[PDB]
């Protein structure tokens, strides 16, 4: 009803699934380079 | 609360609590809160600069300790 | 009447709760994990 | 209260404490006041590291006293 | 008369009220943590 | 999960991890989001330069180790 | 006055002190001056650090002297 | 003409005369403080 | 590619490699990209400042070695 | 459909088209740049 | 002038010291101009850290000399 | 022609005469200031 | 030139020194260079204080050399 | 066909003709005032 972004909800919907696939590509790569570098070194 | 306010002139009370949300109508959040939530994180790292330089904070003492890899 | 942000009264005071959760589960978690800084070492 | 003004024209008096109110016939606080808030923060966070840099405040000295857990 | 910021006077004035609220708001915090900052130590 | 929240008021359930995709109805990712990634790149920076400044990290202690050219 | 300048083609003088008021025919203060109000804090913060570091004028030497609290 | 402000030359003298005294204002503070803090220290 | 990601609801497929170009749907590049080229900017003087830092790059101790003029 | 950026999918393909043409470029002169580097010194 | 450019072709001639004044029909000085400003007050800041570190400028050695108050 | 900047050739020539003013008298100024801080020290 | 490119389909060619040009298609130059030229300043004030820090280069060994005033 | 900047492509070739004047102004300047400070010492 007039969405203060101006999207409206199916696309905000559409969009949330691009999101969700941008956040958890930079989660798992993260995760990754984070076990890698444990490995080579704990930091604790 | 109505708390007293130097040179208030009391046709408008204020009562603030109940009267939040009343912000929205002249902050669009649509504009802002993605410069809200900047200068949040700017909050964040400065402060975390400031704890992770105090002692016992952080990994600057602790790279190698124990359970190794 | 029409008001400086473009937004309704009834589209304020929904926000408003929209912003309200933020708030509060941001004070929540960092009311933990200060809880648990002070336990580790207390600052103070 | 009306103060000397250097080449001030008279056509227009000033009184200010009483002609604020006017400020906001120029600074429309839709747009700005975000931006102003993000000013007071930066002043905010300038003068913290200031106070905290001086002997005494903040944690710098006090990471470990008592009360502990 | 058309004003710059697109405000009526009106609108200023209410505006005002709303930001003098802010300000002694604000005023009025800081010197109570002065005063107490002061009472630990006076810093002159 | 709706989460006990401070002077909600209950005529709006909030359940939230179901109901983001919602925040998409106030931030315009058209506007914002390059923003963001801004912000992420600030991010990625200040971690950088904390990571690089731990003992072993990075490269400031091992320029000439071995397999030269 | 008029200043002599530097490839000044005569059809408009400028006599300035006087043709003030006239760069608010290029500058809308409803847009700038809040950015200007926020380059004069960024000046005041500079100014301040540097006096600040001058011996003698802060509070860097001051900070327990006299009537305690 | 159409300024480039798209202020009136009318609205341009009177801002102006706005400005003036709020330069004018934040001089003579200044001023004073000099005063106050060469009093106190010369810096030269 | 499609990789398994975290709570997506499967009516839209993702694959991206492919499905890159469509970035640009959303992100305007007539509006960004300048602003993006600025954060590149930021990223080659921080890992410049880095890579300087190192030793033996950069000019740090080499300002006077032969071949002068 | 009305694209969030305003641009068309064809648009949006084409423009895709000159940014991989500058994505390549940066970063077939970087990978130069870094051989010649490493030649010089490895930094590990 | 007329300098010669590095694959100019010579549709348009350029002769720019008595072209000037045709920037101002790509920059609109309404909106810029204060930035510019503002690039020149960064400018001026950082001409003056440099300048006052400098040995005898300023007011780091000079701080109580005579003449006091 | 429907110049970039939104300006006349009129609007850009008047408005160069004025930034024109602007330029010198600050390369005056700074000139002054120049030889005055030379005269003080060197520099070089 | 046509340099290979990395997954490229060749319906749209590239040859770019000669199209170039084509960039102010998408990168509108009344809105942008004048922050490019705030780019290019930061740039040279980064390049500044690296060459100043270099020995030899600037005024911070000169200050009272010969020929004073 | 309606570029994403707003300029036609004869408005695009005429800004270039002056971007490319701009760029190589800088860059032999550049150049002169790098032989001038390599022949006072050359870094290198
Ligand atoms: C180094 C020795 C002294 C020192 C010496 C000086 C000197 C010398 C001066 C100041 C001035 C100022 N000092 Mg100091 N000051 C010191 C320590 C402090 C401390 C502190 C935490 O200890 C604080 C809070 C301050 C605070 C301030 C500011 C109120 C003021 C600059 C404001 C300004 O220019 O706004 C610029 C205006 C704007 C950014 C826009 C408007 C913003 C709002 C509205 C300003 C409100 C207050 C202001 C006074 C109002 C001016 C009227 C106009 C109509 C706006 N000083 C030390 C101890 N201080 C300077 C000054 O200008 O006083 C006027 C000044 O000349
Ligand atoms: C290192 C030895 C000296 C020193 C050496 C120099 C030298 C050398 C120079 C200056 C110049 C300046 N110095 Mg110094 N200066 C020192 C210490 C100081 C101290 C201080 C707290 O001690 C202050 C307040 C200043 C202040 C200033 C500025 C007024 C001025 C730069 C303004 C400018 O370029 O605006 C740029 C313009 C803008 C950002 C836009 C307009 C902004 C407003 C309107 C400017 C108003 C004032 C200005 C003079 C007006 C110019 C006219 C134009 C029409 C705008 N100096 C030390 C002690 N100073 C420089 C200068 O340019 O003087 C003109 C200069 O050449
Ligand atoms: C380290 C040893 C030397 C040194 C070595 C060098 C070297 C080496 C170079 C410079 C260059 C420059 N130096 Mg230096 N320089 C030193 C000390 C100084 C001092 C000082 C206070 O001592 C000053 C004021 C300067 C000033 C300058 C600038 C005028 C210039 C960079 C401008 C630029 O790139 O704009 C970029 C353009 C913009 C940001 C947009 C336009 C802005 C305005 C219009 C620029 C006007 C002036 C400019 C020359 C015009 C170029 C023409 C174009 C059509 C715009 N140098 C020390 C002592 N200097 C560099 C240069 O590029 O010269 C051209 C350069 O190559
Ligand atoms: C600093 O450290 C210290 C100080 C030293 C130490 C302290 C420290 O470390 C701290 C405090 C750290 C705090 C960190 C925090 C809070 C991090 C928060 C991170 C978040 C929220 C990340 C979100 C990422 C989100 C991401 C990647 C999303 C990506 C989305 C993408 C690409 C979608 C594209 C697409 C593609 C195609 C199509 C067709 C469409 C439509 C879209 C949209
Ligand atoms: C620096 O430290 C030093 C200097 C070293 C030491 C000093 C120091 O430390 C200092 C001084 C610190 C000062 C700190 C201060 C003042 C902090 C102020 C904090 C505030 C005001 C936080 C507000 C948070 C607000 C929050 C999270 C709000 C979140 C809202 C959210 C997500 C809503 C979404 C949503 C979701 C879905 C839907 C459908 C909708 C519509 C919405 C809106
Ligand atoms: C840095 O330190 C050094 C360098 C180390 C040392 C030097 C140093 O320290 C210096 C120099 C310090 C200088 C400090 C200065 C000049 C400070 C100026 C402060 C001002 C002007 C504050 C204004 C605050 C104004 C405030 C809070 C206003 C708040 C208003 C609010 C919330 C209205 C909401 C609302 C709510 C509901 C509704 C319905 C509506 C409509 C509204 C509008
Ligand atoms: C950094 O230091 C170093 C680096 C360590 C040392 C070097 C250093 O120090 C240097 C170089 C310093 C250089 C300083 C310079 C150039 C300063 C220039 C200052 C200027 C131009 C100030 C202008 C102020 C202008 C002011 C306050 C104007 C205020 C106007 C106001 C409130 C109007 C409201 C209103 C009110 C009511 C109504 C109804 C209306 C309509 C209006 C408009
Ligand atoms: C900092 O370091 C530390 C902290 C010390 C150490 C850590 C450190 O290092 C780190 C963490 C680094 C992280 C780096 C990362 C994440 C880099 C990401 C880079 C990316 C995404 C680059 C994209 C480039 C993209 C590019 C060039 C694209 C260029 C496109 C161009 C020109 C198109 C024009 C055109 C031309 C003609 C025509 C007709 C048209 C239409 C167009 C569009
Ligand atoms: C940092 O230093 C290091 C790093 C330590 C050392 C290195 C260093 O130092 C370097 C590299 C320095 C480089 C410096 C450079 C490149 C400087 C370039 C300066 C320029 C382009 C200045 C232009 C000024 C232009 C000016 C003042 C124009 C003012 C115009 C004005 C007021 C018009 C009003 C008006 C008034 C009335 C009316 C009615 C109208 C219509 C108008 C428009
Ligand atoms: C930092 O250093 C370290 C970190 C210490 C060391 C590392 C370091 O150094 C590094 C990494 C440096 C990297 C540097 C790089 C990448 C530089 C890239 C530079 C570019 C792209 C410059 C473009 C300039 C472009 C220019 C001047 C164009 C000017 C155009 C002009 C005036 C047109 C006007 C006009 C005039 C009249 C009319 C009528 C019209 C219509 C126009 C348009
Ligand atoms: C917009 O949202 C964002 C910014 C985007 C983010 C979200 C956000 O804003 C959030 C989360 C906000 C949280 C806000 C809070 C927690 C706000 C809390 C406010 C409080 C606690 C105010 C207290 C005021 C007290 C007064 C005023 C006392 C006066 C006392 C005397 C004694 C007054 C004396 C006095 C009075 C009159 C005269 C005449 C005189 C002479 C005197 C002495
Ligand atoms: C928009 O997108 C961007 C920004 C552009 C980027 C993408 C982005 O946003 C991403 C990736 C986001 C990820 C978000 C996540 C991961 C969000 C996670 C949120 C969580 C975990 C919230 C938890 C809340 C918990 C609460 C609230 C607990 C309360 C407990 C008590 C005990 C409450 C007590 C209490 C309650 C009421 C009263 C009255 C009282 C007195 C008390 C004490
Ligand atoms: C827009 O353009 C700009 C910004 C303006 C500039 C240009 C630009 O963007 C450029 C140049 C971009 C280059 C981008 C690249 C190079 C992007 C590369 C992306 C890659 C490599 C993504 C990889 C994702 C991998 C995943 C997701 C793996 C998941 C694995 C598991 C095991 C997942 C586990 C899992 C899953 C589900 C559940 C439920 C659970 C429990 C688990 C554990």
């Amino acid at each position: 009803a007039a969405n203060l972004s101006g999207l409206t909800d199916a696309q905000a919907k559409e969009f949330h699934e691009h999101w969700k696939h941008g956040v958890w590509s930079w989660v798992m790569i993260a995760s990754a380079v984070h076990v890698v570098t444990w490995i080579y070194q704990p930091w604790f | 609360k109505v708390p007293v306010m130097m040179a208030d002139e009391s046709i408008a009370t204020i009562n603030h609590p109940e009267d939040d949300w009343k912000i929205w109508t002249v902050i669009n959040p649509a504009t802002w809160m993605v410069p809200f939530f900047g200068i949040l994180f700017v909050q964040m790292w400065l402060i975390h600069s400031y704890a992770l330089s105090l002692p016992g904070y952080g990994f600057k003492d602790s790279v190698r300790v124990a359970q190794p890899a």
